[PDB]
Parts: C-alpha cells; structure tokens; sequence
C-alpha cells in the first residue's frame, strides 16, 4: 500500500464511459445519486404508433451547460437551474442553430412524445488547492410547484438525495434520473391539452454549499461542465417537423 | 348490454362530396380523432340537435376513453371510377396548428393511401397516440372548462384526383362510419354530455 | 452523496430497541401510513346562503386532495382559530415531504344538528384544479353552469340528517395519470391541472327557501384520512417550517 | 346487485352499556389509541408486584 | 302491494318494483299509444305515494320537496338494439347572462 | 371460375403494403422489375463510426413525384427524370420546408454517408377506358454518362429491365433498386473528395411508350404518383446538421 | 471545540467551512402522535386577535 510511482504516463488510473461515439473520461470516482429506480417502458398503454429509441444517436453525451464558478459567488447561490429535457434543446438553440443540426435531438424535431431516463455528469475542473463544494440536485417538476421559490436553498436540497462536487477532489457527479412525471410521456411540442411548460420533467439545480476558498494568488475561477445522456428513451407520435416550435429562451 | 358491444357498431357520421375537379391536395374531411365526431342537423330549433355514432353516445357518459377508433370509408363508386386518397392521422394538433395543413405534412405522420379501382370500401383504424393512458371527454356537462379537444386529428385528402369515365358521373359520395375499435375502452362514469331530443324545450333563466 | 457515511466515530453501546413503542405502549409507530389514517380536520365553514336556492343547488364545494386546502385562517376580524393557531396539521406535514401521490381519500363530513334536511354529496372527477388560488371551499353563488347543481351520472350519496348527521366517504383515484401532484400547485401546464385533486366534492342540501334560514351560519366540518391505497412516491425534502409556540399570544 | 329481500332484525335500542358489570363482559369503546389491538404493556421492571 | 315508511325512523323507502306485465317485454322509447292494449306494456305499474296525515298536519307537508331515484335492479334486460336519436350537446346550452 | 358478384364492399381483393406507419393499397398486381440482386451491408470495410439504420422512420413511404400525364404528351416523352436519393430530398425542399421537417430524411441531415436499397412504387390512377402505357426504368448513374442524352428514349430503356404501367389496367409498378454505385457509400453532403453531383445513385426515368388514347368526351388527364421506401439502409459518419447544404433545385 | 488549531499551508486558504448534517440513527424512534409543533410556509399569514 501507498507506493507512489508517477511516470511520463501519469500516476493514476483513468476510467472511461463510452457511448455511441462519445467517450468522456474522469480521473475521479463519481458521486452517484439516483433519486428513483429505473422506469418501465410504458409505450404499451398509450401508443399504437411506431415507437423506437434512437440509441445510436440519442444516447450520446452532449454538453448543455458550462459556467464559471468564481469565489465571488456567495454561499447560498444558484449556479445553473437546468430544466433537463428542455436544456438539451435550449442549449442548442443558445448555440444559434436549429434542433435538427445536432444528432442527439433530431427525434425531438420529428416525434411528438418522449419517455426516457437521463444520465447527467456534472464535471468540475477545480484545482487541488481550491476548497469548496457544490451540490447537484434533481427536483421533479420544479415549475409545477409554487413554494419551490422558498425551498430553493442548500438546506432543502440536502434533504432529498443529491450529489456533492468538492472542489478539492475535482469530483465528478453522476446523476441517474429516471422518468417520473405525472403523465407517462413528455410532449416535445405544443400538444392539444397543454401548450405551456413543454418538455419539463424537472430541474437539475446546482447550488453552492461551500464557496471557493484560496490564497491571495490562488486560482480564482472554476469551470463546471454538465453533460447529459438520454439512454432508456422512446419516442412516439411521428409528426411533422414544422409543428415543432423553438423552446422558450429562459 | 355492454360498452364493447355498443361501441362496436358503425354509425354513419359524414357524407363527403368527392368530385372530378378536386385537385391533388384538396381536403375532404378534417374531423377529430375522438369518439365525438360530429354531424349537425340543419334544423330550425333554437338549440341544435346532433347526430352521434354509437361510440360517441356510449362514450359521452364516461369521463375518459382510450383505444383505437375505426373509420369505415364507403367510396360509393362503380368499377369505372378510379381514384386514390390519403386518409392520414396527425398525432397532437392543437387548434392553432389545425390550419397550415396539406397532404405533404400529412405524409410525415401516419397515413394510408387507398386505391379506388374495384373494391370501394376500407377501414382505417385510427391509432391512439397520446401522452396520457386515457383521454378526457371533449364536451362535459354544461361547464365550459374541462372541455378538452381531441388527442389527434384525422385527415382525408385527395392523393390522385378522380378520373371518371365519360359514361359514369363526375361526382362520388363517400360515407364515413365510426366504430369503437377492438382496443377502445372507456372508464369513469360521469354526467353525460348529451341529452335526448325527447323534450328539446329549454328555459333561459335571465334575471330581468 | 446524501446518505453516505464515511467514518462513524461511535462512542455508544447498544440501546434496546422498543419497536417504536411496541414494547411500552403495545403499538408500533414505524409505519407512517397508518398515522396518516387518523382523521384530520380538512375544512371548516359556515353555511352562507347568498341567493334563493333550489333543491338542486349545491350548498358548497371543495376540491378533494391530500395536500390540504389553501389554508383559510379567516377574515382579519374573525379568524378560524384552529388554522390560525394550529397550523396545517399532520397529513400535509407528511405530504409536504413527498412529490407524487397515487391513492384514495376518506372524508367523514360532519353536519350541524339543528338542520334536518336530506343532504346529497357528489364526487366529480371531471373537474380540473386551476391553481392553488381557489383550491379551497367555495360557498356557491347563483347557478351559471352545471357546476352549481346536482348532476346525474356522477357518484353521489344522500345522508339523512334525521338518522345521523355524518356521511363517510371513500373518494377513489379517478385520474388518467400515473400519480398526482402533492405540493402546492401553480398550474403551469393546462392538463397538469387534471392531476392534483382526486375530483371535486360538492355537498348540497335538499331544502327549500323556507327551511334555508335554519341552515344559515351553521358550521360544517370536514375531515380526511388517506384510505389504505394512498402511496406517496417521490421523496422531496421539507420546506421552511414555522414553529408554533413562537406565534404571538393575544395580549390583553 | 342481488336484492336482499328477507326480513331484517327487530331490536331494542339502549343509550349506554352497563355501568354495573365488570367481569365476564367484552366492553366496546372508542379507543383514543392509534392501534385497534393495542393494549398497555408491562415490561420486566414495570411489572405489577402487588395483585 | 304496499309498504309504509315511518318518517320518524328513516325518511327513505327503498323499493323493488317487479315485472308484472302480461307481455314478453315492454316498450322503451317514448310512447304514443297507438294500440289500446299496447298501453298495458310501457310502465311496470303505477306507484302512488300518500301521507297518512290529517288536514291540520297537512300544512307542514305543503311545498316540501320529494325526490325519487331509480336503478334497474338486476333483472333488467334491454333487448332490441335500436340506434340513438339526435342528441343535444349540453355545454352549448346558453348561460344565464347577467 | 368467372363468377362476378360485386357488393357494397366492392368486387375484388385489395392487397396492402404496410411499413412503419404507412399503409398504401393497390387493387392490381405490381409489375415488379429488379435490376440487381440485393446488396450486402458493407459498413465493415469503411466505417468505424456508429452505424444504424433508422428503419422505424426511414423505411416509410414518401411521395416524391406527382404529375399529370395528358394525351397532349407525345410518344417519346419524358415525364419524370427522378434522381431518387436526391429526389427524396428535393421533393421536400420543393414543398418549401427543410429536410429536418420530415421523419424519413432526418438522418440525411445528420449523417454524412448512406448506403441502402430503395423500393419505388409508381402508382397510376388511369381510367379503365383509357389506353396507353408508361415504362419506369432505373438507370445506374445517369449523370456519370455523357451519351445518355442520346440513349434516353423508349427503345433504349426497353432493353434493360423496366416496369410497364398500362393505362387500361391502372397498373402499379414496383421497382426494387439495390445499391450499386462505384463507391460503396453515397455522401449526403459536400464531402472532401467530391462536391458536385451529391447523393446521385442514378435516375428513375418514366418515358411514354403509348400516349393516352380516348374518345372525344373521354377523360383527358391521368395522374401518376411515385412513392419511395429506403429499406435496407445504413447511415454512417455522424456529423453536424450545419454542414448539410440544400440540394440543387433541378 | 477546536482541539488543535487549523494549520493551513500558504497556498491554501486560512478558512474552512464545516457542514453539519443530522440524521436519526439506527436506534432512533418516536412514539406518541400529537399536534405537530411545526407549520408549513405555504401560508405564512397570521392573524393577531387583540381585543382592542
Ligand atoms: O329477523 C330475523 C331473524 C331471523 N331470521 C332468519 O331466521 C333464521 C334463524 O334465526 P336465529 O339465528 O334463530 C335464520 O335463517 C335467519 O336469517 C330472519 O330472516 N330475520
């Protein structure tokens, strides 16, 4: 035990996570937090249309958020309230191009309804000498609640299960989010019985539990990048792409 | 007496005039994909009566429904009329997207192209695609909220226009019948959205 | 991670487990589903007749949900002292800590004893709940729609007040959902409002306008429990609480 | 719905159970407990020394 | 066949009105009485409810509501399928404008 | 034999051809013509990327041509020179909307290369009293030949195998076109070694062998509609949709 | 308390946050159900009933 021998290759073991044609590596073990067991398929109950998961394209990773986490951010501080089935699309529309330009999200342009799980990796690139800690918490249906504006603090999301991203360890936060909405499908576009709040399963929100702490000449900033996989999906209701409207900018 | 034996009966719901001068994209019907397909009587009563299929009346006493519908199209033609028509199905059209349709947007969704040559009747079994395992009734009691439009819309365009011979007529009637399919089912018994025509008198209670 | 446990620096010995009071009191309190089945006061109202009511006219309505109603403290002059002083009770204190529910509810509406008139009770699962505003008991005004009257097909029951002035109910889960919402509700989606309350119970008297005067300003109290099928699903932590014995005393 | 058409029972009401009787008699009540089978229990040091 | 409900015990009498017709089955739509014996074949009978009060207690009875219910009682078998008539949609009925 | 008993349902038997969510019916037996045996898959030799056929969306039928065939059209007359992997896209762009709006062609927007077979049904809706005959012929790589401008007649396409669409029988022309290009993949967009002539496997061209003949009061016009399935496909080279440019209008 | 004071290096910060989490242990148990001492924040309005 405890025999450090670094070389030109480096010291530690690098773990992978391969998808279709996306491999993204982390030195550190993830702090996984799984808020619910894995969802059943549920196309038998409400779909006669041809249903197929496009796992060769949809299960790839895609960056949907990157943000500087400075030490100027105080203690109780939001960093990103990502609405994850929306944020996969609104990140692309924030890149000033359409949904059909990205391989991950072309069945959202075509199909009408979606049910699937979501993997989320909230990777950080902090220094070893920086001291601080994030938490990444998934809340099911944030915008269908009106007192969440008072719950949205680090004391309230520490009670439900969540991941912790310490800035010392440069930790990575795996986050397996299965589908639990009230209705067993999320429409990707304006559907006859609801138009407002489209494709909103809930909110990944990333508060600060400890701010960044350092010396006077220490590295101030800290970049955080969020990736999302859409693994156990299924799309139903093949429809035209001209009925898909752009997401709300938020 | 059984819902799956009342709803399993075709009721005539639409009469479609299909002429020779219809182009290769003309709409023949855009009725909704719910059991409450409508045929209004052109009468002189102050409240308008309405014809429903048996699936609509037996589905009007229930809150929710699900399952496939079945439309029988009887294209009343001789063996010398040749035509071809799309009967398509768009899952999830709100009323603002009800316009801006054509047959080319219809072909991106589920559709059925029928060849009118000799056999002149076909049954398009409308799929049940919704986000919801059931589907709340269209009308409800006399209560303007809780009035939910259909999951999806049934269209019928003219793929290839009608080519009649010079001895047969230029026009063809198409009867459209509705049946609850093999998978159609309704659940929660609530106030019926329909009343009989046995006493059509209605008393307005104005306070003047 | 949340419930991780790195280094338990335990100084304790073994403490004898009582079985959540089974060893002392003869009953276990581990299962919080069976504490939820003790009846809690749901609502409390004085019967206020506005217009001339027919036999069909519903006296009051309320959306039926385990989250508790939009809490009526009362008017600033005359507060309802239980919902003023004893805030929120138990069932929305436990249902405050969850996100979804799938199940039934029980009601046990208690009527005044001065009245004698026969009372009908409708369950209406058609009704959507348009926001947490007006998620409360509605003393009904003059009739404009089918909301305000007795209706036919919905499941009803008629308590005879002369035999016993309490009707006891079991309001079933008649939603087209997987499960319904359980926190307070702002109605973002238009179909989301079909998924909060189990339905909308309306209680109405069959009295004419001469017997309607003995009904006026009599209390009707409603209770509820969760009825053995209720399964609160997703763990969501509690919100900021308020401590009750720090509420100010009515200084003389 | 079978219709039950046989003749029903024909009792006497009384307002209250017996105050006098106390031995061989299962006395029904409305317990303010949470368990319907719950009875107060006497552990090994809470034992009744005096009958 | 009669029954007497005591209003002081419970003010609801619950009945089971049997099929006492000399027919195979009775008519079920609205009825215009073409044949003179056809009118023996619509209703099961004719229930009459009456109070045993004198003319001094008859004043508390005046303008009190009596509501009747019905279900079909486990022997009811509707036989011949006849399609529905024109229906009227209820939520298109006019609202009482203030 | 020979017992005609029509009813309200009609007389004959109707045959179907179901795909994902598209069923299109013909009263008549097809005149199938298959110019080559079915192609092997060939992603083993030139692709390490994730390859998947999107058979729940790509194998649907889609109308790519409709044209009036009047009696004013003479004997040696083109009616449609369809370039079929292009005409599936240029028909959509002729409908004044993008490629990502249609479920059949969203992997052309994403992926870079394509290899697959193509089913073609050239349906006609002529009267029983009209007399005339089309031929539907597939030529492999029309635009890579310069003397095809002299071959393009009904005498030259009758020599290779082809379908015949008689206007009396209201016949239907099934046409199974397997992939035979020089290179085992067709790029969907501008690829480094060729930019001109993109996604051009060849030409379905529909000449006239007999023009329409009728009485003075007979039905003059005759509508022909062409459908295409893309069945044994495979797409490789997942790329951005912003590198896909619109097809040439032609 | 602080048994031995914090000795940070000159490159790391002088201060450290300590989060303190509470859990009912393996032997934690509650018994008699009474009126909750807490109320929700869903309606924080309170009406003082002074007699003036
Ligand atoms: O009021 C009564 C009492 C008894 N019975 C029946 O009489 C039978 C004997 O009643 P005891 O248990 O002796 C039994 O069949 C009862 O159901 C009635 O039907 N009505």
């Amino acid at each position: 035990m405890d025999n450090p021998n670094p070389g030109p290759d480096g010291e530690g073991e690098v773990e992978l996570e391969k998808d279709s044609n996306v491999v993204l590596t982390t030195q550190r073990d993830p702090s996984t937090s799984i808020p619910a067991p894995v969802s059943v398929k549920w196309s038998r109950w409400t779909s006669n249309d041809v249903v197929d998961d496009y796992a060769t394209i949809t299960s790839r990773w895609y960056q949907i958020a990157e943000f500087v986490w400075s030490k100027d951010d105080p203690f109780d501080k939001e960093l990103a309230r990502l609405i994850l089935p929306r944020a996969l699309l609104s990140s692309i529309e924030a890149n000033s191009d359409a949904i059909c330009d990205v391989p991950n999200t072309i069945p959202f342009k075509v199909h009408a309804y979606w049910r699937g799980d979501m993997e989320v990796r909230v990777q950080i690139n902090s220094n070893k000498f920086q001291v601080g800690q994030l938490q990444a918490t998934w809340y099911y249906s944030d915008h269908e609640n009106l007192n969440i504006s008072s719950k949205r603090s680090v004391y309230g999301f520490s009670q439900m299960d969540h991941a912790l991203i310490s800035a010392s360890a440069s930790n990575e936060a795996k986050l397996v989010i299965p589908f639990k909405h009230v209705y067993p499908f999320l429409p990707t576009r304006i559907v006859p019985d609801w138009t407002t709040g489209i494709l909103d399963m809930g909110a990944l929100n990333i508060r600060v539990i400890a701010p960044l702490r350092m010396s006077a000449t220490g590295p101030t900033t800290c970049n955080v990048v969020v990736f999302i996989k859409l693994n156990n999906s299924e799309f139903t209701g093949t429809s035209s792409g001209k009925f898909y409207a752009s997401q709300i900018r938020a | 007496m059984t819902v799956s034996s009342i709803a399993s009966r075709y009721g005539l719901i639409r009469r479609v005039q299909w002429k020779k001068d219809h182009a290769k994209g003309s709409l023949l019907l855009q009725l909704d994909a719910d059991p409450f397909v409508e045929q209004r009587i052109e009468g002189t009563n102050p409240i308008s009566l309405y014809w429903f299929a048996p699936v609509g009346v037996v589905s009007s006493m229930f809150m929710q429904w699900r399952g496939s519908l079945e439309y029988r199209f009887d294209i009343i033609a001789s063996q010398f009329h040749t035509g071809r028509l799309i009967v398509g199905y768009v899952p999830g059209l709100t009323a603002s997207l009800q316009l801006q349709m054509d047959y080319m947007k219809l072909k991106s969704s589920s559709y059925v192209v029928f060849d009118l040559q000799e056999s002149n009747s076909f049954t398009f079994e409308v799929p049940y695609v919704s986000y919801r395992p059931w589907w709340v009734r269209k009308y409800g009691g006399n209560y303007l909220p809780s009035s939910t439009d259909a999951p999806s819309t049934l269209f019928m365009y003219v793929q290839v226009p009608l080519i009649p011979m010079e001895a047969v007529s230029d026009t063809i009637d198409i009867n459209v019948y509705v049946r609850g399919g093999s998978s159609f089912e309704v659940c929660v018994p609530v106030q019926p959205s329909l009343g009989l025509n046995w006493n059509t008198d209605f008393i307005l209670r104005n306070d003047e | 991670e949340e419930s991780r446990n790195t280094t338990v620096l335990d100084t304790t010995t073994t403490l004898q487990s009582s079985g959540f009071g089974r060893a002392f009191f003869g009953e276990a309190f581990n299962d919080l589903k069976t504490l939820m089945r003790r009846y809690q006061l749901y609502g409390q109202l004085l019967l206020s007749v506005t217009t001339d009511k027919d036999i069909d006219h519903c006296m009051f309505t309320f959306p039926c949900l385990p989250q508790g109603l939009a809490l009526d403290i009362g008017s600033a002059g005359s507060p309802h002292e239980i919902f003023n002083r004893c805030r929120d009770g138990i069932i929305p204190l436990i249902a405050s800590g969850y996100r979804f529910y799938r199940g039934d509810l029980r009601y046990k509406i208690v009527f005044p004893s001065n009245v004698n008139s026969n009372i009908w009770v409708q369950h209406r699962p058609d009704r959507r709940l348009e926001g947490w505003s007006a998620a409360k008991i509605v003393n009904c005004d003059a009739v404009s729609t089918g909301q305000g009257v007795y209706n036919h097909g919905y499941a009803s029951h008629i308590q005879i007040t002369r035999v016993n002035n309490v009707i006891e109910l079991e309001v079933p889960f008649y939603n087209a959902t997987c499960y319904n919402y359980l926190q307070a509700f702002n109605a973002s989606s238009a179909a989301s409002s079909y998924a909060v309350s189990l339905g909308e119970i309306s209680v109405g008297f069959q009295a004419t306008s001469d017997d309607i005067a003995s009904i006026v300003n009599k209390p009707v109290t409603i209770y509820y429990s969760i009825g053995d099928g209720m399964q609160f699903s997703q763990w969501v932590g509690y919100q900021p609480m308020m401590i009750l014995d720090q509420l100010p005393a009515p200084v003389v | 719905n079978p219709s039950y058409q046989q003749s029903p029972r024909h009792f006497v009401p009384t307002g209250m159970h017996s105050l006098a009787l106390g031995t061989n008699l299962v006395e029904p009540l409305h317990a303010l407990r949470l368990d319907a089978a719950g009875t107060t229990q006497h552990p090994v040091g809470c034992a009744p020394d005096e009958d």
